[PDB]
């Protein structure tokens, strides 16, 4: 279990969960305030 | 049109002929 | 038995003795052809090398030329054919300017496949190239004309 | 030929000359290092610059090195 | 005494593993010191030679990895079939195939990539597929969504079963070595088990369920008032309605009266005219013809009775003159190593694939087929891709067989040593025929051009002046029309629309095949063909040949078979390695595949495919320009590239601009390729120490020190995103020129 | 020491390739590299292939150096046998070369005298300028 | 039954004559007379290249400055008027 | 010399840790080792190497 979390806490699984938040994060703004070119 | 008939096909056959045996043999001496 | 030996017996020269290189009919078609007439005055060679050369040549030129389908067809493929035998033996000629020496002596082998010694080709020598080229030169030119003859005349 | 050069950093570990594939190094008593010994190239005729000897030492910077110079048929590694 | 050998627990399962990157390398198990060190990590992962000395344990790695492999595949086309179940319009299709563009993905909305989802028919949105899969379930006789779905179900089901089987066969139950090595066996099984009884059972499929259904299709009646599947064989009267041989169920089958199955066994050939594929009676019989055939064959080799052959016996029984001791040796060779097995698969593999992408275009095995034009595109270009990629590895392994595994002390063949003593021989031959190719194919392409420029089309090589026809392929070709009549009685039609006598067939007003003419161009373009091919096996058979020594470096094999090089020294020594031959291979396979695909697209498109008017007027794609445009490189520039990219070029706006994407984003990544190639990693060490001693200014600069890249990882990333961008270039060119236009 | 004789010694058995001698070693040099095996066994061939190689003396022409050192270093290695090598000119005359003074250059061995070395740092190398106009190289001094 | 020997460099290395022949002159005495007298003046190198670049040289010039316009379309000229090019631009 | 376990500062222009630290080993009190300083460093250098020696010109003990 402490080897299966030091997994978890490798540079890819790490790196695909981190830009996986994010990309969901920018999705759902970009969805609720579309189209924006300010601010 | 005369002179080109004389001097074309003296500096694009002829003249790289010469040159270039010339050079070989020079190159390979 | 097996087929494929060692060249001439010796399994560490970079060869090998195949039905190709050495059988009875290619060893003795290939020795009975003018470059390997090793005891042979060279311009002999040479007038039938070139002869042979410049007859195939007169071939290709005529039909395939820019005037093939013109009156003038042999004239201008016999020209050309006429031509590649200069460049080639100017090409032959500063070969052999630059290859021997007037003094240097043959460089083609001095053994037989037996092993015994014979007389070097003079054809590796300067005179001997040199007639050799003008063998080429002299037979070619002929060739071309005897073709263009055979072939218009 | 090739040049090759033994710098006195050296420390004797052997490793260039058993790493040449055409035998140009060797080694000879030295008292600079504690492995009393030190590298050179007494047969660079034979050298063909691959730098495979460069790749073995371990030295900071290297004590082994080769300055590609004169091409020749040895050095050109050439067969024929 | 062939059996069942297996070890017990062999590996405990732990993630103890999971958490020690690079567990299966002592080296690269000590951690990172420079950046190197997970590259390395990479490029070593699946190397299980370079992980033990031991075969069994390789052979088991191998074993439990292919049941990954095919976990993987089985997920692939679970979500294939689950998308063509839910995110489809595959229905609508089957109520109107020829006005219907098949689509089976969906995009979702948000910023602004909606427009994807263009209208492909049926009232639905999306993106229009070319992989083929409605034609191929329709060929089923799949009409619901449900079915779909439930096939979507039983492939992940798959799925879990092949994952469980690679754990299973890896950590629980680990067979032996002489299991693997049981050849005769494995032969026997695969010859009858899988190949044999697949094709008998799936012609089962074929007989009870695809035929009625298709006939009903075909017939006009609505899917959904098609008799389900089971019932076809719950109720013998509707097959017997259908083809009244089931009326004597199996028994004219036991009594030898098999005349009286020729209701749905045929022999026809051609295609069906109210569909444009192959008669589905034709391909049933096919199936139960090849499945008898393979069925026979399984039954060739000696196990554990006396009967059978042996493989070494075989082997050793043929030895010429010329060969001294021929074929003895090689049984041990490949009962003891992997990578001459995976070379010789992989050739055959590969070639089989290309094999498949042909004879897919000429004989269309699928309802609405050969005129869904993209789907046809895409398959032949994919195929035929995928067939030289295999090749090349093919010759990768073959060479790493050469490096890792030959060993003429203990494992000798006298047939490769005798390859070995004349490879000079051999590749100076394969040099001089390339060369000799080149010119008098490439050559003549340049000699038509300068004529063409000079004004003096009478002298180029064409139809209409000096002319070079395909006198044996047209011979060929009418022998071939000719066949049913002679060679062939049994057969109707021929096997092909495309040789040189027949009809013509059409479905939809488009044209599915005709008799495709063969001219001056096909000869040029088929003797380029052989030309790319000839230097393709030139550099991939020198790279094999010399890899373990050669005149300049008499012990490259102590190299290995992944190296840069050896040195600067003898001139220079850059790219010796047989990898670095697969490297340049690859960029030649490119080249030849490049050039057959737009052989291909050219061709159908100019000389086969079009529109079909009333009273038999056919209006080509590219009305036939063909013959008298791809006998110039600059007709190839303007007629071919130039004028088809249009569709691709002005793909913005509309639902294929993600193809335009495509393009754009190809050609970007193919330059940026160049700038591997091209370069050396010495400047970028630098680069990289002038940026380090920024990072270490501001206090960042990383433990795992950064490193510029391997000159082989330069090489390896240089050739993939060449590739990479290359063929999707094409890619997006063929997908959205055929879209658009077909 | 006095160097090694080289006699005419039979050669190993071998089909023949075409990785052979061609017209260097007629014209310029060839290479002759001799050992002594406890058996008939096979081993491979710098120019590629397989040879046998008999009990007692053998005596093998390659074209290159390295090919004599690689098939040695081969032999030392693998079969834990001692070789020698010589360079040979067309006029008959031969060159001991292999190893020089009958010890291996790995270990040291009194008597060599050093060549090219320069007791000095290698960062210590004047700049190329400090050469200009002369003959001679930065490390060269 | 070896291949080595100091004495005979010549063998060793295998510096053999594979197809020539020490069979004398099987050509045509009168034939060969006619050439020998006949090819001679080529066969001095030197001169032989001067008389063949300055001979190549002159008969080039010679068919080239004479060609007929039934042969060369270039010494033909054109024979159709002149288009306007582009912009009105003669 | 400097002691053992000392942290000194490069001087030799040609070294990878050139104008970095390092940690002292031990010095060989042999007067005729021309680089008796054996110096061991925290990254490793382009040929994977983390020690090397010096000589008593080519170290400057700082803190
Ligand atoms: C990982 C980052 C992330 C974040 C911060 C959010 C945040 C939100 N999502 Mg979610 N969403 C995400 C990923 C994320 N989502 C993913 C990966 C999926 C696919 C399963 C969804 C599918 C989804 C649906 C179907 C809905 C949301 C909704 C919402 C909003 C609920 C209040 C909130 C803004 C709700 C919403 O407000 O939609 C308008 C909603 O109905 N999300
Ligand atoms: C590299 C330069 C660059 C810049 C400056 C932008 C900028 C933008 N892009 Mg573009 N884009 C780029 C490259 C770039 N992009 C590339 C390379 C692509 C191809 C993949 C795209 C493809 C693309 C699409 C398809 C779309 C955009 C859109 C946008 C706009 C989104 C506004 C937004 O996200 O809400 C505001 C975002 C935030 C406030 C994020 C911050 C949130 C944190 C949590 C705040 C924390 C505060 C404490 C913005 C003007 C969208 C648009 O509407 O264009 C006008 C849009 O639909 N981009
Ligand atoms: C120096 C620049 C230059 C260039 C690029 C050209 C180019 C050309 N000339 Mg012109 N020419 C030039 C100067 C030049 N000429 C001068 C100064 C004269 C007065 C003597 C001429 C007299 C002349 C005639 C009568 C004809 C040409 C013709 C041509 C065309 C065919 C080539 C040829 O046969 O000419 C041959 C050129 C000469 C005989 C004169 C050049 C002699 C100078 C003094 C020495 C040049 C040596 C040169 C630099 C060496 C370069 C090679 C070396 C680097 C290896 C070609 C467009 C032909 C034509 O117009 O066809 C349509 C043609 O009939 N030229
Ligand atoms: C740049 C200088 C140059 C010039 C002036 C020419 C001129 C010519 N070439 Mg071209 N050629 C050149 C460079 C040149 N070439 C290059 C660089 C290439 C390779 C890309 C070629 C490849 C090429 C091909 C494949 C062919 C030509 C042909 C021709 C002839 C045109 C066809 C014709 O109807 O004539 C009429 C021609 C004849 C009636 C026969 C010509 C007989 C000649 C004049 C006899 C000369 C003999 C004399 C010993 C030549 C020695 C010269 C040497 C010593 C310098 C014309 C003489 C055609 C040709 O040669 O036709 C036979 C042809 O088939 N050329
Ligand atoms: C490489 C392919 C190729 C081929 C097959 C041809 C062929 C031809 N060209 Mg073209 N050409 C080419 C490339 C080619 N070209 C390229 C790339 C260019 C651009 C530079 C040109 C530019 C060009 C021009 C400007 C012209 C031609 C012309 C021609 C025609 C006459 C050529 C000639 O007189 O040579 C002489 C032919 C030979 C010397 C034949 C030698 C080869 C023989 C068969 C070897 C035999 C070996 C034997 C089989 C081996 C066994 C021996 C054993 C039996 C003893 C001929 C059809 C002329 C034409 O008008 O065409 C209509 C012409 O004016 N070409
Ligand atoms: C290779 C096969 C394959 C491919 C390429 C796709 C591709 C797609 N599917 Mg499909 N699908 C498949 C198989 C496939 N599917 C199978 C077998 C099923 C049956 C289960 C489905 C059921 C399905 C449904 C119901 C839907 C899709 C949808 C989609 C589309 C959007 C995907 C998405 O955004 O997910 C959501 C994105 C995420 C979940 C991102 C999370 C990624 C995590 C964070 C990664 C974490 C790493 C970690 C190691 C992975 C987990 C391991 C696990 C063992 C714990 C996309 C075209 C959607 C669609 O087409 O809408 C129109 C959609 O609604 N798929
Ligand atoms: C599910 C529980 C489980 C656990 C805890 C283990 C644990 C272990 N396995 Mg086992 N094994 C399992 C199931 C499991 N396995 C299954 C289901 C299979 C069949 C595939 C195997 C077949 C197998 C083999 C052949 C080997 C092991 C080995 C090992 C040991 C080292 C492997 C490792 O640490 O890398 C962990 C690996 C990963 C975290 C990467 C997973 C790679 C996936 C499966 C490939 C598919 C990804 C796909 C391409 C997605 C890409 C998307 C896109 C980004 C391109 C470790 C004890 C190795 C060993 O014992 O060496 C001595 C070994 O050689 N296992
Ligand atoms: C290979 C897979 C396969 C499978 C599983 C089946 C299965 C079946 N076939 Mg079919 N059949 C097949 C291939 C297959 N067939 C092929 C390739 C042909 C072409 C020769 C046929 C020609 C055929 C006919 C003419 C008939 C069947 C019938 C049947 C059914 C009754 C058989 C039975 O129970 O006899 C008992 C089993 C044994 C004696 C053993 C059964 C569902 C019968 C049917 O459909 O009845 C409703 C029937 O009349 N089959
Ligand atoms: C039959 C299938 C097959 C199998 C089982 C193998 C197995 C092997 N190959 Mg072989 N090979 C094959 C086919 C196969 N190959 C083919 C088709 C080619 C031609 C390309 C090659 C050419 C080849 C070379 C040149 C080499 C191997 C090597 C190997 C060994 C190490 C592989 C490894 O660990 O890399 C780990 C796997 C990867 C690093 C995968 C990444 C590959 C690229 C980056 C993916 C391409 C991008 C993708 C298409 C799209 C990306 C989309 C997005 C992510 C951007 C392993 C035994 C190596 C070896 O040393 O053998 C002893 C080696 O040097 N192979
Ligand atoms: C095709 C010609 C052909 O198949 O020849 C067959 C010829 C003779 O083969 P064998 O009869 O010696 O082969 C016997 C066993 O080795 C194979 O059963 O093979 C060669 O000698 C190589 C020929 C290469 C010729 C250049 C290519």
């Amino acid at each position: 279990m402490r080897d299966l979390k030091t997994y978890l806490s490798v540079a890819p699984v790490v790196s695909t969960l981190w830009f996986g938040a994010l990309a969901g994060l920018l999705i759902e703004i970009n969805r609720f305030f579309p189209d924006a070119l300010i601010f | 049109i005369n002179l080109p008939s004389l001097f074309v096909p003296l500096v694009g056959l002829l003249f790289p002929a010469v040159a270039m045996a010339s050079l070989f043999l020079h190159v390979e001496k | 038995y097996q087929v494929i030996q060692p060249i001439n017996g010796d399994p560490f020269i970079g060869s090998l003795e195949t039905p190709v290189t050495s059988s009875p009919l290619i060893a003795w078609y290939l020795s009975n052809l003018p470059a390997y007439r090793t005891a042979v005055s060279p311009l002999l060679r040479g007038i039938e090398v070139g002869l042979a050369h410049g007859y195939l040549l007169v071939g290709p030129f005529v039909k395939a030329g820019p005037l093939r389908n013109t009156e003038i067809a042999g004239q201008a493929g016999s020209l050309a054919a006429g031509g590649l035998v200069v460049i080639l033996s100017l090409c032959l000629t500063i070969y052999g300017i630059s290859s021997f020496n007037e003094g240097a002596p043959s460089t083609a082998p001095s053994l037989t496949l037996t092993g015994r010694k014979k007389e070097p080709d003079q054809l590796q020598t300067a005179d001997g190239w040199a007639k050799f080229t003008g063998g080429f030169f002299f037979g070619g030119i002929s060739g071309v004309i005897w073709a263009y003859f055979l072939l218009y005349v | 030929s090739h040049s090759v050069k033994i710098y006195d950093t050296c420390i004797g570990c052997t490793q260039c000359v058993r790493a040449c594939p055409t035998d140009v190094l060797e080694m000879i008593p030295w008292g600079g290092c504690k492995a009393k010994q030190i590298a050179s190239a007494p047969r660079t005729e034979d050298c063909v610059g691959c730098k495979r000897c460069e790749s073995a030492c371990p030295t900071d910077f290297l004590s082994v090195r080769v300055y590609l110079w004169h091409e020749t048929t040895r050095s050109m590694g050439l067969a024929y | 005494e062939v059996k069942i050998l297996v070890d017990r627990d062999p590996i405990k399962t732990s993630f103890e593993q999971w958490a020690k990157p690079g567990h299966f390398s002592r080296t690269i198990a000590k951690g990172p010191d420079t950046t190197t060190w997970i590259w390395n990590l990479h490029a070593d992962a699946h190397d299980f030679d370079s992980h033990t000395s031991d075969l069994e344990e390789i052979s088991r790695k191998v074993f439990s990895a292919h049941f990954g492999q095919l976990s993987i595949i089985f997920l692939w086309l679970s979500g294939m079939y689950f998308h063509g179940a839910r995110f489809s319009n595959y229905e609508a299709w089957l109520n109107d195939p020829t006005h219907i563009k098949p689509s089976a993905q969906v995009v979702w909305p948000i910023v602004g990539q909606e427009i994807l989802n263009g209208d492909v028919g049926g009232g639905f949105r999306g993106i229009q597929i070319t992989s083929g899969f409605f034609q191929i379930w329709r060929a089923s006789g799949i009409t619901s969504e449900l079915q779909l779905y439930c096939t979507a179900i039983g492939a992940l089901v798959f799925a879990g079963l092949m994952l469980f089987a690679g754990w299973f066969h890896y950590h629980k139950a680990a067979p032996k070595l002489a299991w693997f090595q049981d050849v005769e066996s494995m032969l026997n099984h695969h010859l009858a088990g899988l190949l044999g009884l697949g094709s008998l059972s799936w012609a089962g499929h074929q007989v009870h369920v695809s035929l009625p259904i298709n006939q009903f299709l075909n017939a006009g009646v609505d899917p959904k008032e098609i008799p389900l599947p089971h019932e076809f064989i719950l109720n013998r009267d509707l097959l017997a309605q259908l083809y009244p041989s089931f009326a004597e169920g199996a028994t004219p089958f036991f009594t030898l009266n098999w005349s009286k199955y020729a209701d749905f066994l045929t022999f026809r050939g051609g295609l069906d005219p109210l569909t444009g594929g192959l008669w589905l009676t034709d391909i049933a019989h096919h199936h139960l013809a090849i499945a008898i055939l393979f069925l026979i064959a399984g039954h060739m080799y000696r196990t554990n009775w006396g009967i059978g052959h042996g493989i070494k016996d075989i082997l050793e029984a043929h030895k010429g003159p010329f060969t001294g001791q021929g074929h003895k040796g090689l049984y041990e060779i490949l009962t003891t190593s992997w990578h001459a097995q995976l070379s010789i698969n992989l050739a055959m593999l590969g070639s089989l694939t290309i094999v498949v992408a042909q004879h897919m275009y000429s004989m269309p095995p699928y309802p609405y087929l050969a005129t869904d034009y993209a789907t046809q595109l895409s398959l032949f270009t994919h195929h035929m891709w995928i067939g030289g990629f295999l090749i090349v590895g093919a010759a990768a392994h073959a060479a790493i067989f050469m490096v890792r595994d030959y060993d003429p002390t203990t494992r000798y063949n006298d047939l490769l040593d005798r390859v070995l003593r004349h490879r000079d021989a051999i590749i100076s031959h394969l040099n001089w025929v390339c060369i000799f190719l080149g010119f008098h194919s490439f050559g003549l392409y340049i000699h038509n051009d300068t004529m063409s420029a000079l004004g003096r089309p009478q002298d180029m090589f064409s139809d209409t002046a000096i002319q070079l026809q395909p006198v044996f392929a047209q011979w060929i070709q009418n022998t071939h029309a000719l066949a049913p009549g002679t060679t062939a009685p049994g057969a109707t039609a021929s096997t092909s629309l495309t040789w040189g006598g027949g009809d013509l067939v059409a479905v939809g007003g488009k044209v599915a095949l005709l008799p495709i003419p063969l001219g001056t161009a096909d000869f040029l373009v088929h003797h380029i063909h052989a030309f790319t091919i000839h230097v393709t096996v030139l550099i991939l058979l020198k790279g094999v040949l010399f890899a373990r020594s050669s005149r300049l470096i008499p012990d490259k094999a102590n190299l290995g078979f992944r190296f840069p090089c050896d040195g600067p020294g003898r001139g220079g020594t850059c790219q010796v390695s047989a990898w670095d031959h697969v490297f340049l291979g690859l960029f030649w396979m490119y080249n030849s595949i490049s050039v057959v695909i737009f052989h291909f697209s050219w061709k159908m498109q100019s000389d086969v495919w079009g529109t079909i008017n009333d009273q038999g007027v056919v209006t080509h794609i590219t009305a036939g320009n063909f013959a008298q445009s791809s006998i110039t490189i600059n007709g190839w520039l303007r007629d071919f590239l130039w004028a088809q990219a249009s569709q691709v070029i002005q793909s913005y706006g509309s639902s294929l601009s993600a193809y335009g994407l495509f393009f754009l984003g190809a050609h970007f990544v193919w330059a940026f390729s160049l700038m591997f190639l091209f370069s050396g990693r010495g400047y970028w060490q630098e680069l990289i120490e002038s940026i380090v001693w920024a990072h270490n200014k501001l206090k960042v600069a990383p433990a795992t020190q950064p490193r510029a890249l391997s000159i082989v990882q330069g090489r390896a990333v240089g050739v993939t995103h060449y590739l990479l961008g290359g063929i999707a270039t094409t890619w997006a060119f063929f997908l959205a020129r055929i879209i658009a236009v077909g | 020491t006095p160097p090694e004789l080289d006699p005419n010694t039979p050669s190993p058995i071998f089909g023949g390739s075409t990785g052979g001698l061609l017209r260097k070693a007629q014209v310029e040099e060839f290479y002759v590299i001799t050992w002594d095996s406890p058996k008939e066994q096979i081993f491979e061939m710098p120019t590629g292939g397989a040879a046998i190689m008999r009990e007692g003396p053998n005596l093998l022409k390659l074209a290159r150096k390295e090919q004599c050192l690689a098939l040695g270093t081969r032999l030392r290695s693998k079969y834990k046998i001692k070789y020698q090598f010589y360079r040979v000119f067309p006029n008959g005359e031969v060159q001991y070369l292999h190893p020089k003074d009958g010890v291996y250059p790995e270990k040291v061995n009194a008597g060599r005298q050093g060549v090219g070395q320069n007791f000095r740092s290698i960062g210590k190398n004047v700049s190329p300028i400090e050469v200009k106009f002369t003959g001679k190289q930065p490390y060269d001094l | 039954s070896v291949y080595f020997d100091l004495e005979d460099l010549g063998n060793t290395t295998g510096q053999w004559d594979s197809y020539g022949s020490d069979a004398p002159s099987p050509y045509n005495p009168l034939q060969s007379k006619l050439f020998e007298t006949f090819a001679a003046p080529f066969t001095k190198r030197g001169l032989l290249l001067k008389f063949l670049i300055l001979g190549g040289g002159s008969t080039l010039a010679y068919l080239s400055a004479t060609a007929s316009g039934d042969i060369l379309p270039i010494t033909r000229g054109p024979q159709q008027p002149p288009k306007l090019g582009p912009r009105g631009k003669i | 010399g400097p002691k053992r376990g000392a942290k000194v500062k490069i001087l030799r222009k040609e070294s990878y840790w050139y104008k970095g630290t390092g940690s002292v080993v031990a010095v060989d009190q042999d007067p005729n080792t021309r680089y008796p300083v054996v110096v061991r460093f925290n990254k490793v250098n382009y040929a994977n190497v983390s020690t090397n020696n010096y000589a008593l010109d080519e170290i400057q003990e700082v803190e």
